[PDB]
RNA sequence: GUGGAAGUCUGUUAGAGUUGGUGUCCUACAAUACCCUCUCGUGAUCUAUGUGUAGGGGUGAAAGGCCCAUCGAGUCCGGCA
RNA sequence: GUCGGGUGAGAACCCCGACGGCCUAAUGGAUAAGGGUUCCUCAGCACUGCUGAUCAGCUGAGGGUUAGCCGGUCCUAAGUCAUACCGCAACUCGACUAUGACGAAAUGGGAAACGGGUUAAUAUUCCCGUGCCACUAUGCAGUGAAAGUUGACGCCCUGGGGUCGAUCACGCUGGGCAUCGCCCAGUCGAACCGUCCAACUCCGUGGAAGCCGUAAUGGCAGGAAGCGGACGAACGGCGGCAUAGGGAAACGUGAUUCAACCUGGGGCCCAUGAAAAGACGAGCAUAGUGUCCGUACCGAGAACCGACACAGGUGUCCAUGGCGGCGAAAGCCAAGGCCUGUCGGGAGCAACCAACGUUAGGGAAUUCGGCAAGUUAGUCCCGUACCUUCGGAAGAAGGGAUGCCUGCUCCGGAACGGAGCAGGUCGCAGUGACUCGGAAGCUCGGACUGUCUAGUAACAACAUAGGUGACCGCAAAUCCGCAAGGACUCGUACGGUCACUGAAUCCUGCCCAGUGCAGGUAUCUGAACACCUCGUACAAGAGGACGAAGGACCUGUCAACGGCGGGGGUCUUAAGGUAGCGUAGUACCUUGCCGCAUCAGUAGCGGCUUGCAUGAAUGGAUUAACCAGAGCUUCACUGUCCCAACGUUGGGCCCGGUGAACUGUACAUUCCAGUGCGGAGUCUGGAGACACCCAGGGGGAAGCAAAGACCCUAUGGAGCUUUACUGCAGGCUGUCGCUGAGGACUCUCACUCCGGGAGGAGGACACCGAUAGCCGGGCA
RNA sequence: AGCCUGCUUGAUGCGGGCAAUUGAUGACAGAAAAGCUACCCUAGGGAUAACAGAGUCGUCACUCGCAAGAGCACAUAUCGACCGAGUGGCUUGCUACCUCGAUGUCGGUUCCCUCCAUCCUGCCCGUGCAGAAGCGGGCAAGGGUGAGGUUGUUCGCCUAUUA
RNA sequence: ACGACCGUAUAGUACGAGAGGAACUACGGUUGGUGGCCACUGGUGUACCGGUUGUUCGAGAGAGCACGUGCCGGGUAGCCA
């Protein structure tokens, strides 16, 4: 079975939501932790330096 | 070993059945004296008769070793 | 290269742990004030999963119900006991001081109160040589001259499953289902037929250990494989 | 005669797979498809959902296979012009 | 699809009828995930739709999802998280141990609902009728109440009970057909309340020494059959429910085979097939409460994922509709669905292409190769070789039969079940279509089933049982972590870790010199601390004494890495190739030589064999069975071939509509020669050449597609190796600290382990921190 | 061998320096340094190889000159050494001129044109030409040159046909 | 747009001891190549006619479906070798 088009038609499961603290689908129902505030890892909020040139 | 067919040769299906046909004989009973001992699984006897169940040899009822412990 | 297979081990993920939530009980010599007195009634006999041997159920008189490593020539009915002062017959438990010399035991205390660490596999036993009332030798099931504390509780008998070893597997399937109740990863892939990369013997245009097998003991994990420590390799001589 | 064992046999039962055609297609229906043939189909079987293992690390009946069209070291952004 | 018709400005594709078709494990019915309004109505056609459109999953505007008894909610599963504790420089990091919480919507457990009616769209939710559960209150009863039972369970075979469905018989109601007398539909009616009870178990009676019983196993003086009794099942029977409901009407009765559901018997395990909440146990009347969330629709060749209205992918239940037949197979047909696997019109419709039918004679001559196609085929009877691990080989091979009609026999309770007989009779053909093996032999490989390169490799590669070696007594061996800690392990040598070989059978020789591992070791070598000497008012520093592991040295060990030649009638370097096998999947010479077979055989098989350069678990030899594995031969068969022809369907060609992309320095009607960076449409010389368009097969444009992946170069990269260079983990070992009392010794008080505790074991060691020497492609 | 100098200062220790000799880098105008990649990756090169083209022509193929020699005698019916002179561009080698932002391999097949150094066919000359069948040579490219067994083979070996 | 071969008569002759054994010329045929044609033979012929299996239309009659003929037998025109 391809990698490519067959088996994309197995893809019904869902992860990302919603999130309740920042508002961005990115609370993993599964993980039950937020890929983009940290929310339900952290009680700081998700920020990295690399998210931005390293001189700005 | 006729269940085996053709496959897996001589030896290994020749002890399955000198140990599977010493497994079924009917065996004398530890608690009565009549000869019917059936294993339950491993390890596990029963008899028919009286109903005793208890623990013995994986394909015997007893093992050598295990007559040993009643002499000494 | 990459960690070899028996690096993964010890990260102890699922695949080579031991099915757990799906054993029985921990056979372990139950705990007496002192006395003796204790006694019970054995209720049933079980298979016991991680051991691929039966296992006897026991009701004591104060009411405790557990399970027991139970020796050959166990049945419903029969009554055990275990105390300094229980009588000497197949099934029972006490101190290896109170042991006629000359008698099989099996389930052997390491040190006074462990609840038993040796001779617990089908059909084995230990053998009680000498006495003292400072050492008790022991003959393990390995040849094994043990010397231990006159104190260390054991049960009298040999292990109930003997001969399970005579019988051979015939087929890959019978072991598989073994496998599945042990903590194991199987079926096993030789080094030599791997990847450079994957294990010391792997690589080589035709498969060949590169080195000698025999490493030594002072090797780090991921490269000790092979015949460890060997005194001596082959069959002859 | 009874019995009904088997990593047993036949089988497009369901289901799983894919030997050959080096057929059709090859700005495709499709970034791995179509048809016929072919193999497996009570078991080391197939399958759904949930769950676990994470990057020099996993997972691997071992093909350097697989870890989201990405693998002899994933992906993203940063180091970085 | 076609003919009529409807609507509309407009109709091939929007709707009605008729006729013709398509789908039957699905193209039907209900749903999970996922989508999210796609659902219903009205009004529309700029957008979306492979053409058109009055249509629509499109546009605009409104509307729609109703619950004590269907899910959620509650329980716990693998497992997850939070807090505490501990670690870490630290944390949003990390393992253990406690506590708590979380974790199952088809498809785990679980208190309770059925029938009908109703809407454009909801419906076990609304309405009508009837029923049930839980909690609470009141009242009567009750002192019982927690032991136990249940929830609650694997795989294989099978008996019995039994409903729906299907079928058979006869009656009634309605329909169809119109030479008969046939053919189709219906003939209904729930939850619930009550009642009945087979099997299992048990009791009384009884008294079998051979009887009782089964599909089978089996049962009994430790008490069989028989008899009587206790306990005891269905989603089942029976009565109520029901002058409820439903039907135009009749509004049946029996039977067989029996999914569901209930209940038993047998067999298997080196495999043992959840837990918890809850329920029962534990009465009845009346009343009150039963909130909160989900509920539309699609569920796919257009509502999900794949950029798409994508020939892909995507879970569950309907597995009992009729004929057929072994059948959940084919083929045909109902119920139900559809003509949207959504562009049409026209040409006897050419060449050419994709699928395909038929081909005389020859019959593999074709080709690397029978690739492709074909041949055979279902069932019964007869019959069946070598070889073999006695299972198998085997459906070996080979031979014969096969329909229909009439009347019968046998088995069985019977089937609308099966096995046969006699007579009659039709065809070229009776498994008449469909379904449906071609067969045989030799050789190589791997024992077998099994695994694999998702996307060019299915194999001889991986695995496997079997064989073997290695480590370890558990405060272990092996492994993960920086640490706190952890896997193995609810495990304990019949264990499990680390490796090699790879079923069975006959076997497995010689070598310990090198390398590896291990043991030993007088002597030699061997670091740091402390110590001693010199030096310095101290210090740097130089030297000495002592000496751990390690090394030198000695020994053990090849189913440890590996080796088993040249020369002569020993030498390198330990031994000098044994049983076997051999021109090998290993043999350069090589198409070796001889033979078989063919008209002819670099092939194949058998023999020989000096083997360029076979050989014993780097396993050797051999081998039944198995195989989409490699090679060879035979029979059969055939358009593979001789050598091609005709035909079928879809394209192609013409017409309406829709409508891209690749590619493009420029010029460009070329051809022959030559020349040129030696491979020119464009330069030179000649020749030829009126322009444009249609169809064609592809000679050229060193055609288009991709800054060649081959080769080399770069003081380029990466993966991999090692006795390359340099380091870093880790292991061993000494030393200092923890650390105490009296080159060998005792003790107990720290510290460690075992124990519930008392206490026991060990003990200044070990663990841990620091440092020193050795090993150290495990890692950079 | 002599001298200069070391952080407030003196002494001592132990350092720092001026001049020069000796110790090695042989890759010798001086880094301390092993391999594999067909799992491969990038930059580029026709600055450099493999196919093919092109040049060459030792090799290869063919020819000619001379003609020793033998051919029972007789060089020249026929065979024909040595040595010498050439033609071709089918083999092989050499070169590195063309192409690395790509000129796809061998063999086969199918289909078309051509060359002659002619295998057959037509016409001839000689003969060690009686005839028949041959052997050798000349003109000549109109047509023909086929089917099969092993091997991927080209080549070649083999079979039966054939002008 | 024709190439080549075999055979007969010549002739058992010329030649030659014999064995063996021609030619000119005239004829008949075969093969390869070429162009055309279908009375004859052969193929096709999903025009057509018949037989017959399963199933559906109640039987009969007459039909549909079974891949673009269910299968089998025969086959006109045309096209062909
Ligand atoms: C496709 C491609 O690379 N195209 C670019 C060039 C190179 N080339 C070529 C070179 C060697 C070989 N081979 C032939 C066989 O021997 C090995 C080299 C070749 F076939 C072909 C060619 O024609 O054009
Ligand atoms: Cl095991
Ligand atoms: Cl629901
Ligand atoms: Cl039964
Ligand atoms: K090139
Ligand atoms: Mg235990
Ligand atoms: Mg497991
Ligand atoms: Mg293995
Ligand atoms: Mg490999
Ligand atoms: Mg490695
Ligand atoms: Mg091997
Ligand atoms: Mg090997
Ligand atoms: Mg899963
Ligand atoms: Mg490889
Ligand atoms: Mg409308
Ligand atoms: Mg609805
Ligand atoms: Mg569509
Ligand atoms: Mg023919
Ligand atoms: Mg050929
Ligand atoms: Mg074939
Ligand atoms: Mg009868
Ligand atoms: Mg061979
Ligand atoms: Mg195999
Ligand atoms: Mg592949
Ligand atoms: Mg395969
Ligand atoms: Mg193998
Ligand atoms: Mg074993
Ligand atoms: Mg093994
Ligand atoms: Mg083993
Ligand atoms: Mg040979
Ligand atoms: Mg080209
Ligand atoms: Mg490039
Ligand atoms: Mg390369
Ligand atoms: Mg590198
Ligand atoms: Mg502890
Ligand atoms: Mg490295
Ligand atoms: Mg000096
Ligand atoms: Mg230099
Ligand atoms: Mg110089
Ligand atoms: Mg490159
Ligand atoms: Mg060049
Ligand atoms: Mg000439
Ligand atoms: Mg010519
Ligand atoms: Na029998
Ligand atoms: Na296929
Ligand atoms: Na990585
Ligand atoms: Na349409
Ligand atoms: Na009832
Ligand atoms: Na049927
Ligand atoms: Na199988
Ligand atoms: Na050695
Ligand atoms: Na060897
Ligand atoms: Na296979
Ligand atoms: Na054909
Ligand atoms: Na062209
Ligand atoms: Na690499
Ligand atoms: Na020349
Ligand atoms: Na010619
Ligand atoms: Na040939
Ligand atoms: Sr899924
Ligand atoms: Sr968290
Ligand atoms: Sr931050
Ligand atoms: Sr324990
Ligand atoms: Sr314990
Ligand atoms: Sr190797
Ligand atoms: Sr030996
Ligand atoms: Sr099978
Ligand atoms: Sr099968
Ligand atoms: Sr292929
Ligand atoms: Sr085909
Ligand atoms: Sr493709
Ligand atoms: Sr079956
Ligand atoms: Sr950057
Ligand atoms: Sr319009
Ligand atoms: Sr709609
Ligand atoms: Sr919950
Ligand atoms: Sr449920
Ligand atoms: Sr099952
Ligand atoms: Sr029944
Ligand atoms: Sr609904
Ligand atoms: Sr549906
Ligand atoms: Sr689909
Ligand atoms: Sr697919
Ligand atoms: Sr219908
Ligand atoms: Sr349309
Ligand atoms: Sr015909
Ligand atoms: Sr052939
Ligand atoms: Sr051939
Ligand atoms: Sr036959
Ligand atoms: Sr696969
Ligand atoms: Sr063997
Ligand atoms: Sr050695
Ligand atoms: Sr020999
Ligand atoms: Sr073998
Ligand atoms: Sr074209
Ligand atoms: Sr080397
Ligand atoms: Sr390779
Ligand atoms: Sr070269
Ligand atoms: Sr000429
Ligand atoms: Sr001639
Ligand atoms: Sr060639
Ligand atoms: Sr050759
Ligand atoms: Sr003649
Ligand atoms: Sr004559
Ligand atoms: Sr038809
Ligand atoms: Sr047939």
């Amino acid at each position: 079975t391809g990698a490519g088009t067959p088996s994309q038609g197995k893809k019904n499961t869902t992860t990302h939501t919603k999130c309740r603290r920042c508002g961005e689908k990115s609370y993993h129902t599964k993980k039950k932790v937020c890929s983009s505030c940290g929310f339900g890892k952290s009680a700081k909020r998700r920020d990295y330096e690399w998210q931005s040139k390293a001189g700005e | 070993s006729g269940r085996f067919g053709a496959r897996y040769g001589r030896v290994s299906r020749r002890r399955v059945a000198e140990i599977e046909s010493e497994m079924n004989e009917d065996h004398a009973c530890p608690n009565c004296g009549e000869d019917r001992v059936d294993r339950q699984g491993t390890g596990i006897w029963q008899c028919s008769y009286c109903d005793y169940k208890f623990t013995g040899g994986s394909y015997k009822p007893e093992t050598p070793g295990g007559k040993t412990v009643r002499r000494s | 290269g990459r960690r070899i297979q028996g690096q993964r081990r010890g990260r102890g993920t699922s695949t080579f742990r031991a099915p757990s939530h799906r054993y029985k009980a921990d056979l372990e010599h139950r705990k007496v004030e002192d006395g003796d007195v204790i006694a019970g009634t054995v209720v049933d006999i079980e298979h016991d999963p991680a051991r691929s041997a039966p296992v006897a159920a026991v009701e004591f008189e104060d009411g405790d119900r557990r399970l027991i490593l139970a020796p050959e020539g166990v049945g419903v009915g029969d009554e055990l006991q275990v105390g300094v002062s229980a009588e000497i017959a197949p099934g029972n438990t006490l101190p290896l001081a109170e042991i006629p010399e000359g008698v099989p035991v099996c389930n052997v205390e390491s040190s006074p109160g462990d609840g038993g660490k040796f001779a617990r596999a089908s059909g084995v036993n230990a053998q009680l040589l000498t006495h003292d009332r400072n050492v008790a030798v022991v003959k393990l099931p390995s040849g094994e001259m043990k010397r231990l504390d006159p104190q260390c509780r054991a049960t009298i008998g040999v292990v109930a499953g003997g001969g399970r070893t005579d019988k051979p597997f015939v087929k890959a399937g019978n072991k598989h289902h073994k496998m599945k109740a042990r903590g194991t990863k199987w079926p096993n892939v030789r080094g030599v037929a791997m990847n450079a990369v994957d294990h010391p013997f792997g690589g080589g245009g035709r498969q060949h250990p590169g080195k000698p097998k025999s490493i030594s003991r002072n090797a780090p994990p991921g490269r000790k494989v092979g015949d460890i420590a060997s005194k001596r390799t082959g069959r002859g001589g």
